[PDB]
DNA sequence: CTCTGAATCTCTTCCGACGCGCCGCGAAAA
RNA sequence: UCCGCGGCGCG
DNA sequence: TTTCATTATCGGAAGAGATTCAGAG
């Protein structure tokens, strides 16, 4: 009769119903309909069971709830669930799709004779047609994994959360995976840290052949040990002992070489390509990769599996014999093995169709087109004949030296012509063609000076490299472990790479003593393959959340103890000799979530001798030069003082436009300090960089008794802005307006009404905690039209009401810039709309 | 209109009715040809057809 | 010694090699390709013994 | 009478009839030039050491 | 096992009397 | 009116 | 005073050019 199909993306909708025409309606579902409850809409127990929903003691009971927002699409959903005949489950191929699929066929109800679920691995005609030819079940399995791994998120969140709030700073938060990434970062930042770039240098030769070529050589051996000076003076006499030698080519050596493509991409590899050739980080990857794939010119997106159909594999076969022609076939398919538990079900990333070109693709954005170019270069890349070098390796002696030379020519080309290299290499030159035993003429040499590598900071996709070898996440958690450990203030992400924060050092040291379990990689390797296990259903989803269960509050009854007992140390302060502007006492040194601080002891003293006074210890940003290469973070640790306590690099603050503050990378295990004198542009407060809408000059991030606001330099501006609890910061401050004659309606609280690139918005007076908002009605505002400033009284002005005498809501449109408003019956838009035009207000159909 | 009027105007088998004599017209009229749309060329007409 | 012969290997290849063979000078596309050969063959759009 | 151009344009005969004289000039096949011509491909004129 | 040359295949071009006679009819350009 | 194209026959 | 993810908003002949099999290295 009519059949429902239920898909998570509006654009996947559309694309699937391009395909399954008129017996089917395609909906879409957008997000998770349903999940664990997220605000407040042995008591502290019950109290944590309740804000958890979870109830861990008693067996996993869940009390799921549907988010605001959701009951209009489960109500649609369910209007067009009871008109259908047989519901179609069409969810993405992993977890996330199956949960995703459990949730709609709970909600919608009637389980046992109207579901089911297709699976698919592209939006094409044979793909979809083969689908519903022969959908599957409900995989219950994979489901219970994924919410076995939400409820350990959740557990681990919430429970830790208020153990580091007491210890540690109000404002932290937890993670399972999260943590661990960040101990992979701190423990990179105390390695760079904690080492000594040496001096080696290098010497380099110049030389005529007999037959008028030339030839540029490197110096690697004196006495047959290896060439290594230690200082210039060596070096100089080095080189002068090489101009007065004689040089001979005793060495000629020459060999084939053969190189191939790499494999077809799976999510990782997609993303350090992405980065290394575009620069686009994870969360610009993944976005475009999602556009192309609801687009339909791609394969899904989150693979671990390098396989490809052979569908795939004879249409591109068939554009290399047709384009490139036989030489570059090769003779049989180049196989890729992924890993052995990968989910070779799954395709690699991979064209949906090979022919089209990505100048083609009139309607992605050129950033994803160049996506789709990288991923298309892959795809043909690597079924192609390998290509074909030759190799030249020379070895000239004079005195006590020998110096080298090593060259490659290159002669076929296959796949190399598709994806060319970004740069030439040292060894793609060309050595000319002296003999075996031949002679050399000399010309002027050249030192070179070089220092030790530290062990070097990761990037995005580097750090996505790392936990994929040691197997923490998987590959759709990757870029929620990228994105969250930014947001959650224990890692900075700055020219392209990695630095991790003070508190990010403190919350890893405190987690490694007290939850040691949790925080070592092979645990958490282990818990991510036995939630593997229950995907395969080798495992029970609820045992294994006990044994984690029991562990982890094991752990926890032992941290919260007292610290004399051994429980979770509290926050610490390092002191130093530094005055008090408002006491002159000495200062210690300090981190919050806002970064790391000056302090002065009275903080901790009773209100009567207390001392609120604070520093900001604005840091030197490290100015890495893209120009020095490989140098660049090399110098930036010699740069770096060095501890007088311990071998450990020092971090540098400033104080004073006269004064500038070192402090040891320990801190506070080590309480090293040096003050240092000088001529200092000081910021006053160092972080973030805001533009200030009224006068356009930098606007810069500090904090006071009321935490964290926005200000702008220009002493003749005072102009300020503020943060708010998931944004950069919050829209231009102009006339915010209370009022208190509108309740709030979740929350005890009253309505305040408040203006931004957004619009105008009613939200409420105790923001972070209710955060409660909604757009105002015309009738609201003309009832506070008196309070309402100058410019706003426009919009009481505005027809209250529509032709239907239906009520009316103002409402931004971004595409125009502009204020109108709009009417809605039973929640839906009355497709009705008047707008400002010249002084007057203009009405009609949308 | 266009078509049916190019058609029966301009069309290489609409030729003119010769009037000569009857048995010119009921010849013209009982004439059955190979050439037109379809058909074949003069130039191009082996002696097989 | 026409299956020995042939370059294709399945429906895919068959229906771009036509595509390629019919209209010179113009990118093969999996449901442009498609569409053509239906429309042009098995269809009464464009085809019909009388 | 006489007509400028406002872009150098070439002659079909040289171009075109069987053997392509401006090919011949050349060592360049004469379908690439010929696409060339029609603009659908650069021609390239060397300094430097790539 | 690979590379080059030679040979065939595939495509493109050119062209099939000539002299009249007769008939009709041009246009999204003005 | 003098231009061009298509069809038909004659030798 | 809070902490959690993850969304998706005509026939024949000749000439030139291109791909194909055979011989040498
Ligand atoms: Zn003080
Ligand atoms: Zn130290
Ligand atoms: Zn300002």
């Amino acid at each position: 009769g009519k059949a429902l199909v239920i898909v998570e993306s509006p654009a996947k909708a559309k694309t699937i119903n391009k395909y399954l025409g008129s017996d089917y309606v395609v909906k879409s579902s957008v997000g998770h309909i349903r999940d664990l409850p997220t605000s407040g809409s042995k008591d502290e127990r019950g109290a944590l069971v309740n804000r958890m929903g979870v109830d861990p003691w008693h067996n996993w009971e869940a009390h799921y709830e549907v988010l605001p927002g959701k009951e209009k699409v489960v109500s649609e959903l369910k209007q067009l669930a009871e008109k259908a005949d047989h519901i179609y489950l069409a969810t993405d191929l992993d977890r996330e799709g199956e949960a995703i699929a459990w949730h709609l066929r709970e909600v919608i109800g009637g389980d046992d004779a109207r579901y089911s679920r297709v699976v698919f691995n592209e939006i094409t005609k044979n793909a979809i047609r083969q689908a519903f030819n022969k959908p599957g079940e409900l995989n219950i399995d994979r489901v219970n994994a994924q919410q076995a791994r939400r409820f350990m998120d959740r557990v681990v969140g919430y429970m830790v959360s208020p153990l580091l709030w007491k210890k540690i700073a109000r404002g932290l938060s937890a993670g399972r995976v999260q943590s661990v990434a960040v101990r992979l970062v701190v423990e990179r930042e105390r390695e760079i840290k904690a080492f000594v770039p040496e001096e080696f240098w290098e010497v380099d030769a110049s030389t005529t052949t007999p037959s008028g070529e030339a030839l540029a050589l490197q110096v690697t051996h004196q006495n047959d040990k290896p060439f290594r000076p230690v200082n210039k003076e060596q070096t100089q006499a080095a080189v002068s002992l090489l101009e007065k030698a004689r040089y001979s080519v005793l060495e000629r050596e020459d060999k084939p070489t053969t190189s191939k493509p790499g494999a077809p991409f799976i999510t990782s590899t997609l993303q350090q390509a992405a980065s290394t050739r575009l620069g686009f980080g994870v969360k610009k990857t993944m976005m475009m990769a999602q556009r192309l794939y609801e687009a339909g010119y791609i394969t899904y997106m989150r693979t671990d599996s390098t396989n490809l159909s052979q569908d795939a594999v004879n249409m591109v076969r068939g554009y290399i014999s047709d384009n490139f022609g036989k030489k570059y076939l090769p003779e049989s398919p180049n196989q890729y093995a992924s890993k052995e538990n990968s989910q070779e079900a799954h395709e690699a990333i991979r064209p949906s169709d090979v022919n089209v070109m990505a100048e083609s693709l009139k309607d992605m954005e050129a950033d994803a087109q160049k996506l789709y170019q990288l991923i298309w270069r892959q795809f043909v890349a690597c079924q192609m004949t390998p290509a074909k070098y030759d190799s030249t390796t020379l070895t000239v002696g004079a005195g006590d030296f020998r110096l080298k030379a090593r060259g490659r020519i290159l002669r076929f080309d296959g796949w190399t012509k598709v994806m060319p290299a970004l740069r030439k290499g040292d060894e793609d030159r060309i050595l000319p063609a002296v003999n075996k035993g031949d002679a050399l003429t000399l010309v002027e040499l050249t030192p070179a000076q070089h220092f030790t590598k530290p062990p070097a900071r990761f990037s995005e996709a580097s750090l996505v490299k790392e936990l994929e070898k040691r197997g923490i996440g998987r590959p759709s958690t990757y870029a929620s472990i990228i994105s969250t450990i930014q947001d959650r203030g224990y890692v900075r992400v700055e020219n392209r790479r990695f630095y991790a924060e003070k508190m990010g050092e403190i919350v890893t040291d405190r987690l490694e003593e007290n939850f040691r379990e949790l925080m070592n990689y092979d645990f958490t390797a282990q818990m991510e393959n036995s939630l593997d296990q229950v995907a395969n259903h080798e495992a029970e989803w609820k045992a294994v959340l006990d044994h984690f269960f029991s562990d982890f509050t094991q752990q926890l009854d032992k941290a919260e103890k007292d610290p004399e007992e051994g429980g979770m140390r509290p926050n610490q302060m390092v002191l130093t000799s530094i005055d008090c502007p408002t006491c002159g006492r000495k200062m210690g040194i300090r981190t919050a979530s806002t970064g790391v601080f000056l302090g002065c002891s009275g903080y901790a003293l009773p209100p009567k001798e207390r001392c609120k006074t604070t520093i900001n210890l604005v840091p030197e940003n490290e100015v890495l030069n893209v120009l020095e290469g490989e140098d660049a973070e090399t110098n930036a640790l010699r740069a770096k003082r060095r501890c007088p306590k311990c071998g450990t690099a020092m971090d540098s603050y400033l104080i004073d436009p006269k004064r500038k503050l070192h402090v040891c990378g320990n801190n506070p295990t080590c309480d090293g300090y040096e003050i240092e004198e000088g001529e200092f542009r000081i910021k006053g407060y160092d972080g973030p960089i805001v533009e200030c809408e009224k006068c356009g000059s930098e606007m810069h991030l500090k904090m006071g008794r009321f935490g964290k606001y926005m200000a702008c330099t220009n002493e003749e501006c005072k102009n300020t802005r503020k943060i708010l609890r998931n944004g950069e910061v919050a829209p231009p401050k102009e006339d915010p307006v209370p009022l208190p004659e509108l309740p709030c309606e979740k929350s005890d609280a009253y309505f305040v009404l408040r203006d931004g690139a957004a619009g105008v918005f009613l939200a409420a007076n105790t923001f972070p905690k209710s955060r409660e908002t909604r757009a105002p009605l015309v009738e609201e505002l003309y009832r506070f039209r008196d309070r309402l400033p100058e410019k706003l009284r426009y919009l009481a002005d505005a027809p209250q009401q529509d032709p239907e005498g239906n009520k009316t809501m103002v409402r931004f449109s971004r595409k125009t810039k502009q204020q109108y408003v709009s009417s809605e019956k039973d929640g839906k838009a009355t497709g009705w709309s008047a707008f400002y035009v010249d002084g007057k207000w203009v009405e009609g159909k949308k | 209109s266009a078509a049916v009027k190019e058609f029966f105007g301009s069309s290489q088998l609409s030729q003119f009715m010769d009037q000569n004599n009857p048995l010119s017209e009921i010849t013209h009229k009982r004439r059955i040809s190979a050439l037109g749309p379809g058909g074949l060329t003069r130039e191009r007409a082996g002696f097989e057809v | 010694e026409t299956l020995r012969v042939d370059p294709t290997n399945d429906r895919l290849s068959a229906l771009v090699e036509i595509y390629r063979m019919m209209r010179p000078g113009e990118p093969p596309t999996r449901e442009a390709a498609e569409s053509l050969f239906e429309n042009l063959f098995f269809s009464e759009d464009r085809y019909d013994l009388s | 009478g006489h007509i400028e151009l406002a872009s150098p344009t070439a002659h079909i005969w040289f171009l075109k009839s069987l053997p392509s004289r401006i090919g011949l000039l050349l060592d360049m096949p004469l379908r690439d030039i010929e696409r060339v011509l029609y603009f659908e491909s650069y021609v390239v004129i060397e300094g430097g050491m790539t």
